[PDB]
């Protein structure tokens, strides 16, 4: 019968891929040490001080 | 003390006042002692206040 030339319409309506919310980085101790370049094996050794007894 | 009223005997038991006591003695010596050789003090100690005195 009648022929109509139509486009294929693409729409975005706010449907996204559900994906986790990030909380862990803010709670962990990040970068107390920075100069890993300049220490052998990329290892910085932390010194824990001493305690005596009377 | 108590005695019967109108008792034929009239003796009274005299009470005693005894003061007691106990001694408090200074008898202990608490110490912390440290020994550092000239090498340990020269080479191994860096601060001596946060490394020796505070501990």
């Amino acid at each position: 019968a009648h022929i109509f030339v139509k486009p294929e319409l693409v729409a975005e309506i706010g449907v996204k891929q559900l994906q986790r919310e990030i909380v862990l980085p803010g709670l962990v101790w990040t970068n107390p040490l920075t100069d890993f370049g300049g220490s052998k094996n990329d290892t910085i050794t932390v010194r824990v001080p001493a305690i005596t007894t009377a | 003390n108590r005695r019967d009223l109108r008792d034929p005997d009239r003796t009274v038991i005299a009470s005693e006042l005894v003061e007691h006591s106990f001694g408090v003695t200074l008898d202990k010596h608490v110490y912390a002692a440290l020994k550092f050789t000239d090498e340990q003090r020269t080479l191994d100690i860096r601060d001596y206040t946060k490394q020796v005195l505070m501990p």
